[PDB]
């Protein structure tokens, strides 16, 4: 197909496209539609635009939904990203540098373009919405409307199965639904219980959030900003199998806020997908718990042997008195068709997200300069204590030498957490470091990630890395409260504990400590 | 020479965790080998991707070791079953990180050949079934001779050699 | 049917056994538990090749949970690994004993459906390999719900069933 | 080709044998043979027709060797041995009911006869002599006479590879020579460091032993041959060392150490237990040292022998001994037998004989294999003192065993009794009236004989217990102010002899058997194996 005119200036470098009859647009990268004339359909969807921007994030992590034209009638567009800083991550971390841009396009490449067109030539997978898949689906939205009653949906499946794409498709359509009827304040609630890949929530944690105009869809990352947190909680660990009933109290405490708010409309939860484990046993109390509408699972040739007695065991009839009601199907899909890590594994894009974190000044704006350079604002930690009253450690690391603390928080993310409800402290004091002791304290406010740089025992103080979006949170909070640190094992990303030349120039008489440049004795080898 | 995450901050830091280790000293101050699992558990808070296999398992063979060594009126004398179970878990897992990562060694080549190439007493191999694939537990001295050896091993081709190929 | 040897004196010293391993509605003063692994201990003794698999790990599964409860002064240098270290051999000869004998061979059907056939959820076929393998132990709290989800299994399968095919 | 000189020789069933036939003479069965006129080759030695007795032992457990004709100059002869009872005890083991016989055997079978005929139609083979192991053994041959010095031998080899029949070869070598040299009071001393396939020691036992030069035996006799004298023993209690390697090593170090207190000179023997693969290549530099072997071999080659190569070279000294000064080194093949080692006998069937025959051994060579529960236990009275008992050992497990369940863990197992020595004090711990060592050590004890606990009365403080009477009365020839110790080791029972056939036995059939159950085992209640 011959590409439209180009229209370069003054701002966005804006393209209008055109495509004779109806053609599939091929657009990756963070980009904002308006689009004057014409029927959208992303994914056998219907998106009547007026004067109303949409944005949109294609990473080549997923495969793209295709832009399709469709009646009536037709024949600023694809405006560039508010963010900024966003692509320069592929400065910072390079395995990241081709997540928003192909590598070798049959394209020019331009600093100021975030978004590139893709003309069959990548040979990239862009598969669309299959006709098997989208009937299932469909039946859900026939039920979405005259249900007449809070609809909560669970869907199941492991790694590669495509359970993401689902939610996704789920969650714009409602979205776009609601905006349909008027008026309709059934504002849907999406409650990520998956550590293993973040969705809407912070690395390594869970999270009951609030879906909300403008539009964005479908995968960002968890850089979107369309969603307001209303919850969170840090299991500290990208999976639930370290600590399993840690896992699920949380989940429950996660669940009973629904009620707590007496939330009545649609709601949507991801489950870790635990398809052949201890996820036969980790099922069947949060399905127990969550009364869910609607099941969903993908493991069709997976196969689906494993995952079999949960839905007759953990049925246990209809949980809700209200809802009355439950629902088992089985839908087959394998998405994507090609290779599920696309050039991108699980592991490799976690490490994106806490380094996105890290660097975010704010919603919209992105510096991915090394928090090396950037100051690292520090707290005092006492025996009072104000600030920090608490220091918090995984439980099989609860006999630990006082001396040894001091360079095991250092380098390591870590969690902040306010006391919330006023109860006696009850720490342990071990070389200073207020270390929590019997752990417990089930009543805490989880606030952000953290990044301990260094700790000065004179001073009782921690230089301390946090995510400048927070910023002003961690300030606009009561001087008198207490506030604890919880370090799980969350992995700090290496690009960011030691910058490189090209990057800082360091000082050659200092010298770096964590890190050594002698090449490794043989029988080094961690195991893997 | 791409650098590496380590847990300790430098040499001196490890340099004295081989003296720990390995003191020569049977008790009272001079002995600081429980320091050296202390020590490498904090190791572990950090890790445990950072921190060798070859240190993780020296650590843990010495925390049974020490384990076993109680003689006030508590812990093992009491009852021994439980280090019977410590030593097959410090013992295997010991084996099974050198002789099966399956990614710095070549893949396929049968275990015998890799415990020859890194040097391992052959019957270390065996080792691995020990207590995994046998109806009764190793006998308790059986035990305590096997993981000396390991540690002396350890020590005689990681703690002291200086060959950097890997 | 050919008689064969059992170390129990009588049945009615394998339902002692039974209300021992599994108390009935209190578990505070009238544990018992610590007595019936001494049981077992001397059934071991008189001959392991006598003592069926099922009662033995029902003892050694107990032996762990039984260790893992010590919350007394003074402090004891236990850094809470030997929990870890003792529920995997808990755990993996309890599964390996289900699935090995009677009777390895050169043919043999796969685990999984092994343990679909016994009765086994197809989630014990993984921590053979889901302790001795993976780089660091399970956590004390999965590997706590393990074992006190396979000691419900075997009150389930074992002692509070009396199928007799075999 | 044809059976000839069948004769019947009334009681006995002694027979003749046609010596310059061309035909090799095969003969299975516990036997002895004086050979009249020409020379007989038995496994390529001579020996010559001077009018004496020769008993011969001929299991089919090993490969049985035939006996060859030689010049000169020929053409009792063969007739049964003085073992009553050897040849029942099938009729309380059927396992073993085919030791001696075979089971179809083309040949009109006589219950009277001891030997049986075997010519090429049965499954069994002769191992005859392998060339490859002639050479170094005839070499080892040339070593002794010309030595002039104390010559001993440590040979080591895996299970299957053929330890036990080369140095039986060698100790008839030996003999042969002690002999007819005069004067040779080189008498061998046999030490046998393997309880795993134990030639002349007990079951699961460790022993320097004396091996006297007549009567003549040949060959191999399941350690129910009368040819050895026991000097030391010691119990190890468990078929493989591995079990108690430290405690083995002390087992073994004793005994080395004895051989030096007899200021002993001539000829030793020794043999190891494999070890091929895994622990050995350790065990065995313990004593390598110590032994101080003149002549060690290996056996293994294609075993393959990629284990037994640097710990080898590492136990070897230059000179461990002022006279000695050297060491030798020598491989062979280990093919042996040609056909399956086991031949429908395993190591763990025939050590279940071993056991059994011990309780049954009536005398030196009579044999009682009646059950043991017609014959009448003796008992031993333990109490707080004690005269009867001082004392119950058990390994280094097991020490949380509590009072009241001891005494059902004692019945129905096979111990070992030991005698204290000079004591400087007792060390007890009294559970349930039970004396139970409580920090084990106590190395002075000595090792007596194996016993099978009965029953315990807790009340009365006696112990009924089954002793092989082949001990009796050596029990009672030791002083009454001595102590007595019962140690418990992981050794196991004959099946046969903790409960027999109904039919053997007739009981009330209101008596209740305590530790067996008939009900059919539930699902799934397996033994791990």
């Amino acid at each position: 197909l011959i590409d439209n005119i180009t229209y370069e200036g003054d701002e966005d470098e804006t393209m209008f496209v055109g495509l004779k009859e109806k053609q599939k647009l091929h657009l990756s990268g963070v980009f904002r539609l308006q689009v004057v004339k014409g029927g959208i359909v992303y994914n056998n969807v219907h998106y009547n635009a007026s004067r109303e921007i949409l944005t949109f994030w294609h990473p080549l992590s997923q495969s793209i939904p295709t832009i399709d034209f469709s009646h009536f009638a037709g024949w600023l567009r694809v405006f560039n990203s508010n963010h900024t800083g966003l692509l320069e991550a592929g400065h910072l971390y390079r395995d990241v540098n081709y997540l928003w841009k192909p590598k070798e396009p049959y394209f020019p490449l331009n600093e100021r373009t975030t978004y590139h067109l893709l003309h069959e030539s990548d040979r990239i997978q862009s598969l669309s919405v299959p006709g098997y898949w989208s009937t299932p689906l469909e039946k859900l939205y026939l039920s979405h409307k005259n249900a007449a009653y809070d609809t909560r949906i669970m869907v199941i499946g492991g790694k590669n199965s495509g359970k993401s794409t689902f939610l996704r498709l789920l969650l714009e359509k409602f979205t776009q639904d609601i905006r349909d009827s008027t008026t309709s304040q059934e504002e849907l609630v999406y409650l990520d219980l998956d550590p293993g890949q973040p969705e809407y929530s912070l690395p390594d944690s869970i999270s009951l959030n609030k879906i909300l105009s403008p539009i964005s869809l479908g995968q960002h990352l968890c850089q979107g900003s369309n969603f307001q947190t209303l919850l969170q909680f840090y299991a500290g660990s990208s999976s639930p199998q370290d600590e399993p009933t840690s896992y699920l109290n949380c989940a429950d405490k996660l669940i009973d806020h629904l009620e707590e708010q007496a939330f009545f409309g649609t709601s949507l939860l991801n489950l870790p997908g635990w398809i052949k484990g201890f996820g036969m046993q980790i099922l069947n109390h949060i399905i127990r718990k969550y009364k869910p509408t609607h099941l969903l699972f993908l493991e069709t040739a997976n196969s689906k042997r494993h995952l079999d007695e949960l839905t007759i065991p953990q049925s246990f009839s209809t949980s809700l008195r209200d809802a009355y009601a439950p629902e088992v199907v089985r839908v087959p899909a394998h998405s994507l068709n090609h290779t599920l890590s696309s050039r991108f594994h699980a592991s490799q894009l976690r490490t994106f997200k806490i380094l996105a974190l890290f660097h975010k000044i704010t919603q919209f704006d992105y510096d991915f300069a090394p928090l090396l350079k950037s100051a690292p604002l520090q707290i005092s930690y006492g025996k009072g204590k104000s600030g920090i009253k608490g220091i918090q450690f995984p439980m099989e690391f609860q006999d630990l030498n006082p001396q040894d603390i001091k360079s095991a928080l250092e380098g390591t993310v870590i969690g902040i957490y306010t006391y919330s409800g006023e109860d006696s402290l009850e720490v342990k004091s071990l070389n200073t470091f207020p270390i929590l002791q019997s752990c417990t304290s089930s009543s805490k406010n989880f606030i952000t990630l953290g990044l301990i740089h260094s700790i000065d025992t004179s001073q009782q103080i921690m230089n301390i890395y946090v995510p400048p979006c927070h910023t002003q949170i961690l300030d606009k909070q009561p001087e008198d409260a207490q506030w604890i640190i919880v370090r799980n094992k969350t992995e700090t990303p290496f690009c960011d504990f030691l910058p490189s030349p090209r990057t800082i120039t360091w000082d050659d008489n200092i010298q770096i400590p964590f890190a050594t440049f002698e090449r490794r004795k043989k029988l080094e080898h961690v195991w893997k | 020479i791409p650098p590496r995450i380590v847990p300790w901050r430098d040499f001196a830091e490890l340099e004295e965790l081989k003296l720990w280790f390995y003191p020569k000293s049977k008790g009272t101050i001079e002995d600081k080998r429980q320091r050296a699992v202390q020590r490498v558990q904090s190791y572990r808070l950090k890790g445990s991707q950072y921190l060798p296999h070859v240190v993780d398992s020296t650590a843990q063979i010495t925390c049974a070791v020490l384990l076993d060594e109680k003689e006030a009126c508590l812990g093992v004398h009491q009852d021994s079953i439980p280090i019977r179970l410590s030593y097959v878990m410090a013992l295997i897992r010991f084996v099974n990180g050198l002789l099966d990562p399956t990614q710095q060694s070549q893949f396929a080549i049968p275990l015998h050949t890799l415990a020859a190439k890194i040097g391992l007493p052959s019957w270390f191999v065996d080792l691995r079934h020990w207590g995994t694939h046998e109806r009764d537990l190793p006998g308790l001295e059986m035990l305590r001779w096997a993981a000396n050896e390991a540690l002396s091993w350890l020590y005689d081709h990681y703690w002291n050699d200086e060959e950097l190929e890997d």
